[PDB]
């Protein structure tokens, strides 16, 4: 290969998805199914299809699909914390005279690291402590066929937490040492959740209008329908299809804690930084255990057999060893602190932008045209349940960008103009809906004579 | 040598084994001469202030 | 380590670990060696051993 | 740069596959518009998606259609710039 | 070298961390389509 | 040893924090290619 002699796997010459990376576009995996062997193939990047360009065709979708997906963000990291002089100088009086003598170093460290501790309160508070008041869902659920009850929390546990979240803390799995403590975070999952179901309360009952000011009360039904408005589809869309609409939500909330319990894999961006702190803490300790060129690594054993005056450079050794292996510890830590920050300060925009509003930037909250999301706290970050619309079937239509009318030629106030074959019809872009062409949906400019690809038909006005 | 609390242990050390050793290298228990006893160390308590 | 075995003819597939039983100062070079049998008397003709 | 323990792994995607990536992203968009960032890519005749492009932004349809020859000739002679300005000015590609 | 314990796993891990990570940086910003688009035969853009 | 040691140390932790800023810029590539390429972003002077 280009990354080089690979020896154990049949070369196969059709192409697959790529399940583990070689490099230079080659991949490998385990088939099963044709081959119970190892086989390498070149990457496909996907199905290919072309598209039906034509200068005077559309296609317009006829149905369409409310899908959740969700997306799982990292916030904060555990707050810990390592004394210097327990952690190189564990209760000898002798070596830390020496220790003394480093100046501030490990004044330094501290400060360093009690600065990233203070800060995963500050990402936690900025992520979720967006709203003034603690919002609260009413007894009677009549959400116009809507069924929150995944998401809201639920009054007979014991915690209150929702059902997806309670997965979530059930799929997330997360000591005494010598100077190195860990401190808990300033709020607790149960305020977090709490937090949440103020969020989730908040923009069930009142929309959008909790962000800016005063939370104001619209029902539902309503609200989806100007979500809908926000994305260029007409309300009599939602309100002619809310049966099936909320069918299909809560469908795709059901849908979503079964994917979560059934493929793991799904929490893996928190699951990480659980481990990459395990595991930065385990090489830490690990580190004690080498000599460095010490005559014994362990300290007591050298101190209690020779005698200070040359013992002295045999804890110096150590000394420097240790403190070196610390200062790397948090020169990393300041790091993946940073990465952290980052994510939390997505998780923070990603709040205001996708939960407290109707956010217009696409793939910012999920694919598809962005209806609304729901947060979820999860152990150390945030889940958000993206609700998106999504066209489902479409028909190619004949088109062109004007009529001539009594040598006028009309373009579309809003949509476009289709026809089957014989009659002409205006509709949304999103959403086929024709109507009859009138003066009361196009406007007048120009003349026919000017724009190119213009068709004849007759538009009605209704005053005659 | 070293501080810590020593507590009764169910840890059946083998004949062979005189004292056990933690992922670091120290002590996490011993067996006691005169009466070959078998004793559990756990670092006693520290913390920030 | 010693173990009662099932087993036909062969060792066994289970794993055992083995547990030290002494350590001789011994402190001498060794080499090669021979395992010690324990044989019976079938029969003596006269004159073989 | 290679000789004594360093060495530089091959990028998982080969330049003809990141070509074929911005090719496809590229026909989507001039085939479809941003219809197949969201779903099904849906076919639009390019002056047409111009158009409501330019009705994102306050100025209605009929702009376009009365002067796309002068748009398209603009266009045409703005992308062409770009490929002198890239083979003319150095530094262009410090970043 | 082996008296320094882990030094030299933590290097190449965090050297394998960053390698790795080079490969989902070009996967984000450019796989985000999920079939290969095809442009037509005859290029009718209406003059562009 | 010990100076080789430190001076991979020392470039690790450079490539690290690069590796960083590269990976802010991959994600505000990403950012761009959905919302200027997928979309037409209202979204002043982000992209042009
Ligand atoms: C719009 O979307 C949905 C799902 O794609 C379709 O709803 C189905 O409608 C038929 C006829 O009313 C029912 O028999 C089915 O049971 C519905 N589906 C489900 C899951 O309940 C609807 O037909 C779609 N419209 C178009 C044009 O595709
Ligand atoms: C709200 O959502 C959930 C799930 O869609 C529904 O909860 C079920 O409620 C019934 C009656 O209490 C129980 O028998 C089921 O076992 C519940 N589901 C599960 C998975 O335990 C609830 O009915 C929904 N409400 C509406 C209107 O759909
Ligand atoms: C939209 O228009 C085109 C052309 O009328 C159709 O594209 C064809 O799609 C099928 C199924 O994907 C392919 O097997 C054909 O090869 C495509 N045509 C060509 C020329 O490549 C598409 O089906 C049309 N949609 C409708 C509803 O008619
Ligand atoms: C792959 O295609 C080449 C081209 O003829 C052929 O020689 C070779 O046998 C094929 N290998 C497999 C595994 O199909
Ligand atoms: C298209 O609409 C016209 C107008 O009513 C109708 O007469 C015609 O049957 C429709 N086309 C088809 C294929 O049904
Ligand atoms: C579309 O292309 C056809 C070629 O088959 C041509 O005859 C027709 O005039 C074109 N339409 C427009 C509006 O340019
Ligand atoms: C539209 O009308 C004009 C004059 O009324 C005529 O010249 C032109 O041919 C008509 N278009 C078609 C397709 O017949
Ligand atoms: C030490 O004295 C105790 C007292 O009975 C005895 O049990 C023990 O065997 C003595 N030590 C040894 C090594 O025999």
């Amino acid at each position: 290969t280009r990354a080089g002699c690979l020896i154990g796997a049949e070369h196969v010459n059709n192409s697959y998805e790529c399940d583990i990376p070689i490099g230079a576009g080659i991949c490998a995996s385990y088939q099963t199914q044709t081959s119970q062997s190892i086989i390498a193939y070149t990457m496909s990047l996907g199905a290919e299809n072309s598209v039906a360009y034509s200068n005077n065709s559309i296609a317009i979708p006829t149905n369409f699909t409310i899908s959740v997906t969700t997306e799982i963000l990292p916030v904060s990291m555990t707050k810990t914390s390592v004394d210097c002089t327990m952690y190189i100088c564990g209760d000898s009086t002798e070596c830390s005279n020496l220790l003394l003598q480093y100046g501030s170093f490990c004044t330094q460290l501290n400060r360093a690291l009690t600065g990233i501790a203070v800060e995963q309160d500050k990402n936690t508070q900025e992520v979720f402590a967006q709203v003034k008041q603690i919002y609260k869902t009413p007894p009677i659920k009549d959400f116009g066929g809507f069924n929150f009850s995944q998401i809201l929390p639920d009054p007979s546990k014991p915690s209150k937490r929702s059902p997806i979240e309670d997965l979530l803390f059930n799929k997330v799995t997360l000591q005494k040492f010598n100077g190195l403590t860990v401190l808990p975070p300033l709020l607790t999952d149960e305020m977090i959740a709490q937090y949440t179901s103020a969020l989730l309360a908040g923009t069930i009952t009142s929309g959008w209008t909790f962000g800016a000011g005063p939370a104001l009360q619209i029902p539902f039904p309503m609200q989806m329908a100007y979500r809908f408005n926000g994305i260029g589809v007409t309300q009599n869309v939602l309100y002619e299809n809310q049966k099936l609409i909320a069918n299909q939500f809560n469908s795709a909330i059901g849908k979503i804690q079964d994917s979560l319990s059934s493929t793991p894999s799904a929490l893996g961006k928190l699951q990480d930084v659980v481990n990459q702190n395990a595991q930065a803490l385990n090489t830490l300790v690990k580190q004690l255990s080498s000599n460095f060129g010490a005559i014994s690594s362990v300290l007591n054993d050298i101190l209690s057999r020779l005698d200070p005056p040359e013992a002295e450079v045999q804890i110096d050794r150590l000394i420097t060893g240790r403190l070196q292996s610390l200062q790397t510890y948090v020169t990393q830590q300041l790091i993946r602190a940073a990465e952290i920050r980052a994510s939390a300060n997505l998780a923070a925009t990603k709040m205001s932008e996708c939960v407290l509003g109707q956010s217009k930037r696409v793939d910012f909250c999920g694919k598809g045209y962005h209806l609304m999301s729901f947060p979820q706290s999860a152990p150390h970050g945030v889940v958000f349940l993206h609700v998106t619309y999504v066209p489902a079937q479409e028909k190619n239509f004949t088109t062109a960008p004007a009529i001539c009318h009594d040598g006028k030629a009309h373009f579309p106030r809003e949509g476009v103009f289709v026809s089957n074959g014989t009659h002409w019809f205006v509709t949304q872009r999103n959403f086929y809906e024709p109507q009859i062409i009138t003066t009361d949906n196009t406007f007048v400019s120009g003349n026919c004579d000017v724009v190119i690809g213009i068709v004849n038909n007759t538009v009605y006005d209704p005053l005659q | 040598t070293g501080t810590g609390v020593l507590t009764e242990s169910n840890k059946k050390f083998l004949p062979f084994q005189q004292f056990g050793r933690d992922i670091a290298d120290t002590t996490d228990a011993v067996r006691d001469p005169q009466t070959l006893e078998i004793l559990d160390i756990t670092p006693c308590s520290f913390g920030g202030v | 380590k010693h173990t009662p075995i099932n087993l036909v003819r062969d060792l066994p597939q289970g794993f055992s670990a083995l547990e030290p039983l002494v350590d001789l100062p011994i402190g001498i070079n060794i080499t090669r060696f021979q395992t010690l049998l324990a044989l019976h008397r079938s029969y003596l003709t006269p004159g073989d051993s």
